[PDB]
């Protein structure tokens, strides 16, 4: 058809509103600058209103505490890939931070002498490891994430930002390898908006529907990062995934592990309490990641539950109901609303599911977009990034609880910060070329009119499938492979896609096969930096490659050892490329950062095992 | 008292069981985060 | 909630500007992306079940049932009978929606619905 064409000039633009796209559009507006904030959804259903829990600093209120010890944590929670300088600048934040949006209006829970209450969460610890638990965990009430929303999303209109509700973004407006803003869909009208600034800030969460289990909401499509892809820039680490072991079948709530705490136990379709083989000593508390593992080798057996032989089972009904009832109050409405399950006569449907996002766009401690250019970090030209979409990289090869509300705070207001500083409201915009944007145009074009023989339902979900039984917790070369085929293959599948609706006023058909079409981009990367990666770091853990393979054997004093080449090691991370014609993958590798902001203020903390 | 817990005396935060006391953070048995 | 008495947003207006079906497809949008996969579930079988055949009234009302509260847990809540519902939101579609929550016949409910349902017919 004709697409009518609408242009906009910024200063700035966020895609995301979110709690990183939020701080990120709230920042620059009170800065001064003209800010739209393009968001596919209401910010208030962005998937941060999920998070009921809490959100790190080192305020002290309970005990004697230091920022420096929670830097400690979340370097070796990172397992050595994260960048000291990023963590450094989101722990040293996270005090003034924390205070900063209790002064913004959100209600902190208090102790009985005023100050903001915390909690032990994360494995978090006093003193570099050596003190016992740190409480940092802030929150309030039982809605932390929609909270930050209400309370950013609020304060942003007072300063008149400006916002493009229900669009969705379909590329970037690169030229001549600089950002000069973003092209989307006004899903109400069908019109395209081309929407030009001097800085643009992707801030549009993860990527968890790439796999038939995940925590996400349904919006978490990998779109962003699908941008940056079609724009031939890097990705990073996306194959570092975290996963929790006891989610719902399909659903992707996840079972709390009180469960097996009380006395729940995984069973698999013979009976059997399989994680007594796994984990002699341990068995159902396991750590997550084995016990993810186990699931995985009995369901690849043949032992698997249900109809398609696929999950186990998570069985509570041995246990005395007041003890379901008193010790774990929902549990049984929760397992009836969505599996239909009473927990006093038949078990939880449960699988390994995602939960979080550590890869994304690779990123600076400012938030500025990195590629990778004759072996050397460059900053891209008007482009940032923040939140779970990002790789800053402060998680590394995993998230500690309560880091993930704490990232999109720090980063959406670096990437305000970095712009505020480098810019001016009102500099000149650069231009975009008249038919810039026609390709997305085009691509909108053939999916809107797709007529091929796989629906988008059918493509989606054997993706879905493929991820989670090639690319999820068991890895292995054999099975990797196998898997890169089949998301390859997928991927050609593209261009033998079905949709329906021919419309364009509230197309949700033609959005949810734009969303599939990111997926894919993200799912090639995710399972070739997986299948690449021959080492065990983190959230990534490898049956044929168990240990964790650094410039030197870190088990052992340094002195005397050789270092490792760079390209004979793997303290380093992926960076990963797509060409969208062909699908073809490439894998680069870029340095871990482990200079922090200011060896003096914060000291480098060496890798150990 | 109505929105202050008898035990720890906070006020304002979680209702009902403290959500990290099997060391995730739980509400009504579904694991918000770890 | 104090954030929320003291940062008022704009407030949710019914729309008449829009056509039934223009009506039906933005509710069904608005009902399969929310925030949280629990509402993403529940309002994507919900909308299935209702959506092309609700009268232009019981879609005014579903519409705000959904998108004038600002945090989707409020819904969740009330659809499972942990909240009681203010009184602009007592009517016949929530009480559709708590019934529905229910899960009186233990179905799975555990992805949101293709959208063939749409537009093919089930053979
Ligand atoms: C169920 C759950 C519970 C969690 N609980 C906690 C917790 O208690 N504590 C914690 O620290 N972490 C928690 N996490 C992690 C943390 O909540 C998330 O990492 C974080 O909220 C992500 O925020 P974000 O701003 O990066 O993205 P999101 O909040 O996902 O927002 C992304 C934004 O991008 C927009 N967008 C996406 N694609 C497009 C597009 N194509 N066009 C336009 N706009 C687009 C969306 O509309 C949305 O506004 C939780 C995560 C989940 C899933
Ligand atoms: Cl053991
Ligand atoms: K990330």
């Amino acid at each position: 058809a004709q697409y009518p064409v609408v242009d906009h000039e910024f200063d700035a633009v966020v895609v995301g509103a979110g709690g990183a796209g939020l701080r990120a559009a709230f920042g620059l507006s009170e800065a001064g600058f003209n800010t739209a904030c393009v968001t596919k959804l209401f910010p208030t259903r962005s998937h941060t209103v999920a998070a009921q829990g809490g959100i790190n600093a080192a305020l002290g209120n309970m005990e004697e505490d230091n920022w420096r010890w929670h830097f400690y944590d979340t370097v070796k929670g990172s397992d050595w890939l994260g960048d000291q300088d990023a963590i450094h600048y989101m722990t040293e934040q996270a005090p003034a931070a924390v205070v900063e949006l209790e002064n913004y209006g959100m209600p902190f829970s208090r102790t009985e002498d005023g100050k903001i209450y915390q909690r032990a969460f994360g494995g978090q610890s006093l003193k570099f490891g050596k003190g016992g638990q740190a409480h940092r965990c802030c929150c309030v009430a039982d809605r932390t994430g929609h909270s930050l929303l209400h309370t950013l999303y609020g304060r942003s209109l007072r300063y008149d930002t400006s916002y493009f509700v229900e669009y969705f973004a379909l590329d970037l407006l690169m030229e001549n390898g600089e950002c000069r803003g973003v092209i989307a869909l006004c899903i109400e009208d069908g019109s395209i908006h081309r929407i030009r600034a001097k800085n643009t800030v992707v801030a549009t969460g993860g990527y968890g529907r790439t796999y038939f289990s995940c925590t996400s909401a349904h919006t978490s499509t990998g779109d962003g990062t699908a941008m940056i892809t079609r724009a031939g820039l890097p990705c990073q680490d996306l194959e570092f995934v975290q996963f929790h072991p006891t989610g719902i079948y399909g659903a992707g709530c996840l079972i709390t592990e009180g469960c097996r705490g009380e006395g729940g136990i995984l069973i698999n379709s013979q009976g059997e309490r399989f994680m007594e083989r796994y984990a002699p000593v341990a068995k159902d508390l396991a750590s997550r990641d084995v016990v993810s593992r186990s699931m995985t080798l009995e369901i690849r057996e043949g032992r698997g539950c249900g109809p398609e032989k696929d999950h186990v089972y998570l069985q509570l009904h041995h246990l005395p109901p007041e003890q379901l009832a008193t010790r774990l109050p929902g549990i049984s409405e929760t397992a009836m609303i969505f599996a239909g399950v009473d927990v006093t006569k038949e078990p939880i449907p449960v699988l390994p599911t995602v939960h979080y996002n550590m890869g994304g766009i690779p990123t600076n401690y400012k938030g500025q977009v990195l590629r990778h250019v004759n072996g050397q970090d460059q900053i891209v030209p008007g482009l940032y990034a923040c939140g779970e979409a990002a790789c800053a990289s402060v998680h590394g090869a995993n998230r500690l609880g309560a880091n993930s509300l704490l990232d999109l705070v720090v980063f959406g207001r670096a990437c305000a910060l970095s712009i505020e500083e480098s810019c001016r409201p009102g500099d000149k915009v650069p231009p975009i070329k008249p038919n810039a944007g026609e390709e997305s145009v085009m691509n909108l074009d053939k999916l809107r009119f797709a007529d091929g023989s796989i629906r988008t339902s059918e493509l989606r979900l054997s993706m879905q499938k493929s991820m989670q039984n090639h690319a999820a917790v068991f890895r292995v070369g054999s099975v990797l492979q196998e898997g890169c085929g089949k998301i390859s293959k997928l991927y050609g599948d593209l261009k033998h896609l079905k949709t329906f609706d021919r419309g364009m006023v509230w197309n949700t058909d033609l959005v949810e096969t734009l969303e599939l079409q990111n997926l894919m981009l993200c799912a090639l990367q995710t399972i070739y930096g997986a299948e690449a990666r021959k080492e065990s770091r983190g959230a990534h853990a490898r049956e044929d490659y168990k240990v964790r393979i650094d410039e030197y054997d870190y088990s052992k004093p340094i002195q005397g050892q050789q270092k490792k080449p760079f390209e004979e090691h793997w303290r380093k991370h992926t960076l990963s490329y797509v060409d969208v014609g062909t699908g073809k993958v490439t894998l680069e590798y870029r340095p871990v950062i482990d200079k922090t902001l200011n060896e003096a203020d914060c000291a480098t903390v060496p890798p150990a095992i | 008292p109505d929105d202050v817990n008898p035990v720890t005396k906070e006020k304002g935060g979680p209702r009902g069981p403290e959500p990290t006391r099997y060391g995730d953070w739980e509400r009504k048995g579904r694991c918000i985060d770890f | 909630q104090k954030d929320m008495i003291e940062i008022p947003l704009p407030p949710w207006q019914e729309r008449t500007d829009e056509s039934i079906e223009t009506k039906r497809a933005r509710l069904l949008y608005e009902s399969r992306k929310r925030g949280m996969l629990e509402n993403c579930i529940l309002l994507s079988l919900f909308a299935k079940e209702h959506l092309q055949h609700m009268t232009e009234k019981q879609l005014n009302l579903y519409d705000r049932l959904i998108n004038e509260p600002s945090n989707d847990w409020d819904i969740y809540y009330w659809a499972t009978e942990a909240k009681p519902a203010p009184e602009i939101f007592e009517n016949e579609v929530m009480a559709l929606l708590r019934d529905f929550a229910k899960n009186k016949n233990k179905e799975q409910r555990l992805r949101a619905p293709d959208l063939e349902y749409l537009f093919e017919k089930p053979r």
